[PDB]
């Protein structure tokens, strides 16, 4: 369940703009031993902090979007 | 399980309870439902098999 | 307890990558030994080996 | 239908078009489809292209514009 889940997640990540996907990966510790922050996204991408919050929001629109949601919907009952 | 007679049978055969085999051959069924896609994932699959 | 029979300092931690006091976690501190309790940050597994 | 009663963010709309929708008191998708195209074009910020891609996504998920309802709203 975890494996098929995670592969489906990455397959959703592939479809986005670059900064979107990479930010949303490292911001959550995905794909790494890291745990990087809004502030540190400031440090790496560019110091802008809360436009990253708005970008997170926009991506959550781009991806939640029930044409992609339904690979995730079985995991609602988790 | 208990056994009884299959008189009609042919040599190569074994009478078999459904439910017993259903349980024994589960992940095959799951692989084949992800294949057909009726259950897109295994939570759906398990819920269907239930 | 330390230097006992289940001396996790020697036989390993109890959980996946968690000291007894809870200091170091989630592979951030991979090969780290919690200096407070002297407990390595590794699986519970080696409680069967060591 | 089951798709009449959804909010439009399931379509994954855009910020300008979203401002156009919230600006014009258009709540339900049943309220969307009862509105007509020229009732949109005259409105603020809705010129050429909003109509273009909203036509695209409604062509995607099986509905169209300007349709007619009855017994609306059941709420
Ligand atoms: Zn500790």
């Amino acid at each position: 369940t975890t494996e098929s889940l995670r592969a489906a997640t990455h397959d959703v990540l592939a479809g986005l703009t670059a900064r979107e996907a990479k930010v949303l990966r490292m911001r959550f510790g995905i794909d790494m031993n890291t745990d990087y922050t809004l502030e540190e996204v400031g440090k790496q991408f560019d110091v802008t902090r809360e436009r990253i919050r708005q970008i997170e929001a926009k991506a959550l629109r781009k991806l939640r979007h029930p044409s992609r949601s339904e690979v995730l919907r079985s995991f609602l009952d988790d | 399980s208990v056994i009884t007679v299959g008189p009609y049978l042919r040599l190569h055969q074994c009478g078999l309870p459904k439910k017993m085999a259903l349980e024994l051959f589960k992940p095959f069924i799951y692989g084949k439902l992800e294949l057909r896609g009726l259950a897109t994932t295994i939570k759906a699959a398990k819920k269907m098999v239930e | 307890e330390r230097d006992g029979l289940f001396c996790a300092r020697i036989f390993g931690p109890v959980k996946d990558y968690e000291c007894l006091c809870g200091k170091y976690k989630r592979l951030k501190h991979r090969g780290v030994i919690c200096e407070k309790c002297g407990v390595e940050v590794t699986q519970t597994k080696v409680r069967r080996e060591r | 239908d089951p798709i009449l009663l959804r909010p439009v963010d399931d379509l994954e709309l855009t910020v300008r078009s979203a401002n156009c929708l919230k600006a014009e008191a258009i709540h339900y998708i049943g309220d969307l489809v009862q509105r007509t195209e020229v009732e949109l074009l005259k409105t603020p910020n809705l010129g050429k292209k909003s109509l273009t891609e909203i036509k695209d996504v409604l062509a995607s998920r099986g509905l169209s514009l300007g349709m007619r309802l009855e017994n609306w709203p059941p709420a």
